This record gives C-alpha cells, structure tokens and sequence, in this order.
C-alpha cells in the first residue's frame, strides 16, 4: 500500500 | 480500611497487559508489572540506562509470504530507538518518546482502537504526556454501576510511526499496540456483575502484593465512592 512513516532523523 | 485503594499507594505497581499487532494481526501479548513501568522496542537493543522494563516487538519473520508490508514493520520496528515508555505515577498514567517514531494515543474500547474522535493526543519525546487520568474514570465507574452511563474505557492505543487511523479501518495500520492496566479491566467486569444480585462476587486487582477481594455489590461501590473522594480533581 502506501505507507506514509512518520519518523523524525538522527 | 478500603482495599481500592491499595490502586493508589506510592509504590505500589499495577500489572498491564501489553498486545501488539501488525496489520491487524496480534503478534506479542505480555503481562508486565515493574515499578519503572514498560517501555516498547523493536530490540535496536540498546541502552540499559534507559527507564522501564523493556518489551519487545517481535520481527515480523523473514517469510516470502507478506514480504512487502511486513518490511514495513520491520523498518518501522528498527527505528523504535529508545521507544514508548508508559508508567504510572499517582492517579495519571504517563507516556514518552524515546526513539524516532512519531506515536499517537486514544483511550479506547478493548477491542477497537479508533471510535474515537481521532486521537487524545501525540505521545510528546524529552518530558512526559499525561495518557490517562484514574479520577475521572472512577466516576465513570461509579456511573456505570447505576445504570446511567456507559462502560468506561481503560485500554490505552499506540499507532507507532504512522498518523492516527481516523476513519480508515485500523487493521492497515503497521503497528498498533493495546496496554491495558488489568485492574481497570477487572473493575469493570466486577461492576458488570454486580447487579447480578446482592451476594458476594470476586475481584482481582492484579496489583503487586494484592488478594483477590470478595464484595456484595453495596460494599463495592461504596468503596469506589469513598476512593474517588480522596482522588485528585480540578
């Protein structure tokens, strides 16, 4: 599907 | 004295149930009780410093069956980080970011994570976010056992790396996870059956040095009264 992640970086 | 109130000692540590699932499939259940509370990894493991006894997310398998969204978990599992810490503290239960993944929680039915309003809230990173407050649950409670309101709800629902499922089925989701303080479960199953009649039914509190209490329906919710005026209210 489509799969908008919501993780922020380093 | 009123045995309720052994919910509110400091110190004294609650038991929650932890349920995760993947594309709306349950994948991991674990019963925890510590006084740090829990913390949810996806086992990047990892800094022991960290607060809470760690509970792992299982990697979802390297099968070619499901492969694609099952990669998804498993990139969503690797960048938990220091990952979701819940704990209790007083009347309130708290959570915390401590990796990556943007987290959004509701207050919900057992069964069902989003019914719902969209989500109570984002779980913050670097302080603590209230989740969950007991006061206002026991009045619920309280309500509840003279039939003129509905069931309360306790089970606590993590969406980890994704938005809020408002009105779309939460099965797509790739990673939700239900906590539930178990007495609050059994709370409300003992005020089920309390109309039953006016004999004695069992209640399990599951928490840390408890027995299991015997009530007439008068002397529960007599208890429940009497805790809820010693709680904390604005």
């Amino acid at each position: 599907e489509e799969f908008e992640l919501l993780i922020s970086n380093s | 004295e009123n045995p309720l109130k052994r919910l509110l000692v400091p110190g004294e540590e609650w038991e929650f149930e932890v349920t995760a699932f993947y594309r709306g499939r349950q994948v991991f259940q674990q019963t925890i009780s510590c006084p740090e509370g829990l913390r949810l990894v996806g086992s990047e493991v990892g800094d022991r410093t960290l607060p809470g006894w760690p509970v792992t997310l299982p990697d979802p398998g390297m099968s070619l069956t499901d492969r694609g969204v099952m990669s998804y978990v498993r990139h969503v599992l690797s960048c938990l980080g220091g990952g979701l810490a819940l704990w209790r503290a007083g009347q309130w239960l708290w959570a915390q970011r401590l990796g990556h993944c943007h987290t959004y929680w509701a207050v919900s039915e057992e069964l069902l994570p989003n019914s719902g309003h969209g989500p109570d809230g984002e779980v913050p990173k670097d302080k603590e976010g209230g989740v969950f407050d007991l006061g206002p649950f026991i009045v619920d409670l309280i309500t509840f056992t003279e039939g003129s309101g509905r069931s309360p709800r306790y089970a606590l629902w993590f969406c980890v790396g994704e938005s809020w499922p408002q009105d779309q089925p939460w099965t797509k989701r790739l990673v939700m996870v239900k906590v539930v303080p178990t007495c609050l479960r059994a709370l409300v199953e003992m005020a089920r059956v309390g109309g039953a009649s006016s004999l004695e039914n069992t209640v399990d509190l599951h928490i840390s040095n408890s027995h299991p209490l015997s009530l007439t329906s008068d002397q529960y919710k007599a208890y429940l009264q009497d805790l809820v005026e010693g709680m904390d209210f604005q």
